[PDB]
């Protein structure tokens, strides 16, 4: 119920394979190259993680707490406000481990360092504890 | 003939898992096309490489 | 004597529950099913930017702030509306063992229904709350209810503390007190409005409520109305009840560190979903160690559990004097409508004056009091007390039969509710539509009322189910459980 | 914390679960009624005519209502095993909803199983922790629990009084031009009751319907006592004022008063009634209304439609128990001439209330010996949040038979002066 | 191979950010 959704059974194993389901598709494109396979699958991952966790606020269902979760986004309400629980940090280590493989692949370029890193800082800046209720100029 | 009717169950079993069953058949062939046209794309790169 | 386990809980009988862990391969495939529904959920909600018809907020003199949160209506139109053709079924007969269900279909893909002409005759239902089988239109059990209805009328037009207080109401409250084994009791109008209007009369401002993870909406709403801290412990986890109860006494309120004013525990007899009897002797011997209070909720418990069934307190061999307050309902075992709260005499006299329902809300209807009275006579002494030995057989026969067929069943092995485990959300709307073709109706519970990957279906047994009626239903889960391949267990 | 310390604290003492109840000695004297609470009832072994039963139309003792409730008990049974979603929705649960939609002349009509929980469970479905609700401060206790379960900030306004309701809505237009984003999602409501149980007056809908639009709120009418007899057909305060039913967004009521049944409906437009099925919170967690109680409500709807002249003789009978009662010493009549349920509280009020309740109990108790039964209008003291003075109620029916109604005005003038 | 200028420095920060992140254990 959006406070216990990433701490159920088998949500981690179905989150790793969703990256592989995204990567084996994007590696299977004719007019593309393998640097802009791992460049492309890093933007699509960190855009979904920023739109499904840091923009959508509320529940798809109707919470019987009279909408106490209405103003808070989905990151701010995992496991009822505690920060470093067992499954909140796994969603922070995972864009890092993807970033290292996209660092070994693409062979350490310039403008792909421009595009991969600022898409990697764009998912980690709101994941700090000292940026909990702040919404900067929007939403 | 019994290998044809039983093969239609494996399509029906494909409708239950991954939730193609209550998906309003105007929207079933949208998901059927994207499941074929990517694997048909994973054979075009699959044969070359 | 069986177990004296660690906390002092003394079990007379063996307990033997079993919650089987969900497989890895199945629990990956469910999220793909919820994935393709939320994907087409946003795809369908995108295509509604132009003009299966909607509700259309009135246009004439409106366009104020929009009445509903549209994002909170997501599951009620993209996962519920797809498969809501079950669990709303109009029936047109007595809800006993065989039920005549009206037939309907949708030309609108379940946005609107239409009743065609039919009555699906002779459906064995397994989704209604008819444990002892006192819901029938024959017999001398409900013959005495018509005698009251031709005299009193069809409802008191008043309140208890006002004029409306009949001789039937004082006659019932004396009968419930002897039936449970307590000193006094008080009967209420409906069972949901018993918990929602008396829990704010017990606890006040500086109290604490240790409620379970899944009680009901009754014991939750009754706890929101009394301004009091609500701490959740895990479902049947006596190590997590004790740790919240130890850390309640040696700490205080969250702001100031005063002691708690009083603490009580909200537990139930049989939990409805995932039907599991509460570990009740490990709560009695725990509340005497921490001086807490206990609020037992015999909703499904009374009439069903224990020989000459008077709830779960007789089922473990305890006394009703050590439970502080024993709420229960009359809808689910007695074939009536109402509810009660029983306890010490000093408790009921407080709840006959400061009660939220003795002063504002009307009392029971006079003919449905007599159905409660003539049902509680048949249990104390006609298909009376031989049926609680008969539901004792159907609970044992039906449970081990489904388990050795490869199905996966939750719960204690002597509970009348048999939760069968559907995992995929598309097997929710398939298993509901598949059984109804095969002359049997069930109740299937979906995603937001369960966890994500639980999504189970449910079988409410009945003593009106004989052997051939029950054996026919086991044949029809054999076909459907092998058709949808819902054989998840490894045993 | 040291482990030995956590054994020291466990000498801890809780307050007992119930207090030693009585103030001086309130046992409240539950009036045991022998038989039906009919016209000629017998209360505590005294044959007497009643003035606290709310069967205004006299539909409880009507043989057509008992005939339709008997012929439905012999084919459906007594109770409904299960809630209304999980195989509990009969034919009459569809037939009674379709009759109340066409008797109120609106689209849908929900049915709850209990008259208290039809507005304690309809208000929290809509207002959810951010909305602003304006309540008339003397509403019933059923409304006052919908306002606590929905954690929305309530702003009370004075009873039967405009220009203190305009003042609260100008405090939102100041708040509207203060933070224009937050006041775009507030969705404020107005919750008023059509005829009040606690005062017995009628609220001005035409200065409240036309004021809904200029300040962009929504009206939740709760005509619990106004349903049954206000209009020439019995549709309540909406037909008495001659305004359209479509202007009011949720008409709640209960089938307990003036229908001799159990439960309550909430009729309205199908944009709003459909949402109380997936979040009604007492609609989908309790058993449905038993079918013998639903058939009595259909037959009560048949008598109210096929003989609409019974609502006329209830009106001028209120014009004879109210006109022939004012002008007496000791107590004042605080109900209107149109409302059938009065209050007859006492003027020149004393000091403490518990003595003032005790003095007023003597008027009822001395008059029960004269075959005229009344009541005493019980309340909750420390829960009601705005509580009226102690009163007594005089409730009139259509089966009053005026020559023994004018006796009841005479015997209550006589005993009000021999006590006070 | 093995040597960009201002990238292994930033990758060296994040590999020391994880070890801090794996040991925090607590909040409100
Ligand atoms: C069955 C159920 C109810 C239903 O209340 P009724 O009005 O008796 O139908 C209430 N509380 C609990 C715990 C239940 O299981």
């Amino acid at each position: 119920p959006n406070t216990r959704v990433m701490n159920s059974r088998g949500i981690w194993l179905s989150y790793v394979l969703a990256i592989g389901l995204l990567h084996i598709v994007l590696l299977s494109i004719p007019f593309v190259s393998v640097p802009v396979v791992w460049t492309l699958t890093n933007l699509i991952h960190n855009m979904g993680m920023y739109i499904f966790l840091h923009t959508v606020k509320g529940t798809p269902f109707e919470t019987p707490d009279q909408g106490k979760a209405r103003l808070l986004t989905h990151w701010e309400q995992m496991d009822y406000g505690v920060q470093f629980t067992a499954s909140r940090k796994f969603l922070t280590i995972t864009p890092i481990v993807l970033y290292f493989l996209t660092s070994f692949y693409t062979k350490y370029d310039q403008i792909h360092f421009v595009l991969n890193t600022v898409s990697l800082m764009s998912v980690l800046i709101p994941k700090l504890p000292q940026l909990h209720g702040v919404r900067i100029f929007g939403i | 003939a019994r290998a044809w009717k039983q093969m239609s169950w494996f399509y029906y079993q494909y409708l239950l898992v991954t939730a193609l069953y209550m998906l309003e058949p105007w929207e079933r062939t949208v998901f059927n096309s994207m499941l074929v046209s990517i694997v048909g794309m994973a054979l075009y790169t699959g044969y070359v490489f | 004597i069986h177990h004296v386990t660690q906390n002092g809980g003394l079990y007379k009988r063996p307990f033997n529950e079993a919650f089987e862990e969900t497989p890895m391969l199945v629990a990956v495939l469910t999220y793909v099913g919820y994935g393709v529904l939320t994907l087409f959920g946003y795809l369908r909600d995108f295509l509604r930017y132009w003009r299966c018809h909607h509700a259309t907020e009135r246009e004439e003199q409106k366009d104020f702030v929009s009445l509903y949160q549209d994002f909170e209506n997501f599951y009620t139109r993209n996962l519920y509306m797809r498969i809501r053709d079950n669990w709303n079924r109009p029936i047109c007969s007595v809800p006993g063992a065989r039920v005549d269900i009206m037939e309907r279909q949708s030309h609108d893909y379940n946005w609107s229904f239409k009743y065609t002409g039919n009555i699906i005759k002779g459906v064995i239902n397994m989704g209604s709350y008819n444990y002892l089988g006192f819901a029938r239109n024959t017999g001398s059990c409900q013959e005495a209810a018509a005698k009251v209805l031709e005299e009193y009328g069809a409802g008191v037009c008043s309140t208890r503390q006002e004029i409306g207080n009949l001789d039937k109401h004082e006659e019932l409250e004396e009968l419930v007190a002897r039936f449970l084994g307590v000193e006094a009791a008080m009967a209420y109008g409906m069972g949901f409005a018993t918990n929602s209007m008396n829990i704010p009369a017990l606890v006040g401002k500086g109290c604490l409520i240790l409620s379970d993870e899944l009680n009901h909406a009754s014991l939750v709403l009754g706890a929101r109305l009394s301004g009091a801290t609500i701490r959740i412990f895990k479902h049947n986890n006596m190590q997590s009840l004790e740790k919240l109860l130890k850390d309640a006494i040696v700490y205080g309120q969250p702001r100031t560190r005063r002691p708690w004013k009083k603490i009580l525990i909200l537990v139930e007899g049989i939990y409805s979903m995932e039907g599991s009897i509460v570990r009740l002797p490990e709560v009695i011997a725990l509340k005497k160690k921490y001086k807490a209070y206990l609020y037992l909720d015999e909703a499904h418990s009374i009439g069903a559990l224990g020989p000459t069934g008077r709830g779960v307190v007789e089922y473990f061999g305890l006394d009703p004097e050590d439970v502080d307050v024993m709420m229960g309902t009359f809808t689910k075992s007695f074939g009536a409508s109402g509810g009660y709260i029983g306890g010490k005499k000093e408790l009921i006299d407080y709840l006959r004056t400061h009660s939220h329902s003795a002063v504002y809300a009307t009392s029971l209807s006079p003919p449905v009091v007599e159905q409660i009275i003539t049902s509680m006579k048949c249990i104390m002494g006609s298909l009376g007390k031989e049926c609680v030995q008969q539901l004792a057989e159907n609970t044992r026969y039906f449970r081990r039969r489904l388990k050795e067929m490869g199905f996966i069943i939750y719960g204690n092995e002597d509970s009348p509710v048999v939760p069968l485990m559907l995992y995929m959300p598309a097997k929710i709307g398939a298993f509901g539509r598949e059984m109804l073709k095969r002359n049997i109706g069930v109740v299937v519970v979906g995603f937001p009322a369960t966890p994500i990957i639980e999504s189970r279906a449910r079988f409410c047994l009945s003593a009106a189910h004989t052997k051939e009626i029950l054996d026919t239903a086991l044949k029809e889960i054999d076909e459907v459980g092998d058709l949808l391949q819902l054989k998840y267990s490894r045993h | 914390t040291v482990k030995e310390k956590e054994e020291l604290i466990e000498e801890w003492q809780p307050e007992p679960l119930v207090p030693p109840v009585p103030k001086d000695h309130p046992a409240l004297n539950y009036n045991i009624v022998s038989g039906p609470p009919s016209h000629k009832t017998v209360v505590n072994g005294k044959e007497c005519i009643n003035f606290a039963s709310f069967n205004f139309l006299g539909l409880l003792d009507n043989p057509r209502v008992k005939a339709a409730a008997l012929a439905s008990l012999k084919k459906y049974g007594v109770g409904t095993c299960g809630p209304r979603g999980f195989y509990g929705t009969f034919d009459v649960h569809l037939d009674l909803e379709d009759r109340l939609a066409k008797f109120m002349k609106t689209e849908e009509a929900i049915i709850y199983s209990y008259g208290f929980a039809t507005i304690a469970s309809a208000i929290p479905a809509y207002s959810k922790r951010g909305d602003i609700v304006f309540v008339d401060r003397a509403a019933c206790f059923a409304i006052q629990k919908g306002l606590q379960a929905s954690r929305s900030d309530i702003k009370l306004f004075k009873h039967n009084d405009m220009a203190d309701l305009e003042r609260l809505l100008k405090e939102q237009e100041i708040e509207d031009q203060k933070n224009p984003r937050k006041a775009r999602v507030t969705r404020r409501f107005i919750v008023v009751e059509g005829l009040y149980m606690n005062t017995g007056t009628i609220c001005p809908l035409p200065e409240l319907v036309k004021l809904k639009y200029k300040y962009k709120a929504r009206i939740f009418l709760e005509e619990s006592l106004s349903f049954g007899v206000l209009g020439e057909h019995g549709r309540g305060v909406t037909e008495h004022y001659g305004i359209n039913i479509d202007d009011i967004d949720l008409i709640s009521a209960n089938m307990e008063n003036a229908l001799a049944s159990i439960g309550g409906f909430c009729c309205g437009r199908s944009f709003v009634i459909d949402h109380q099925r997936l979040s009604g919170q007492g609609y989908c967690f309790s058993a449905s209304l038993p079918p013998l109680l639903a058939a009595a409500a259909i037959e009560a709807l048949n008598i109210m439609e096929e003989n609409p002249g019974i609502f006329a003789v209830l009106k001028e009978k209120c014009g004879q128990i109210h006109k022939a009662l004012q002008g007496i010493s000791g107590l004042k009549v605080v109900g209107e001439s149109l409302s059938p349920a009065f209050h007859l509280q006492l003027e020149e009020s004393t000091g403490s209330r518990e003595q003032d309740v005790r003095l007023l109990q003597e008027i009822v108790d001395q008059c029960m010996n004269r075959s005229i039964a009344l009541t005493q209008a019980r309340y909750l003291e420390k829960e009601e949040k705005c509580l009226p003075p102690p009163s007594i109620r005089v409730v009139v029916t259509v089966e009053q038979t005026e020559e023994e109604l004018e006796r009841a005005a005479s015997t209550i003038k006589e005993v009000a002066q021999a006590v006070l």
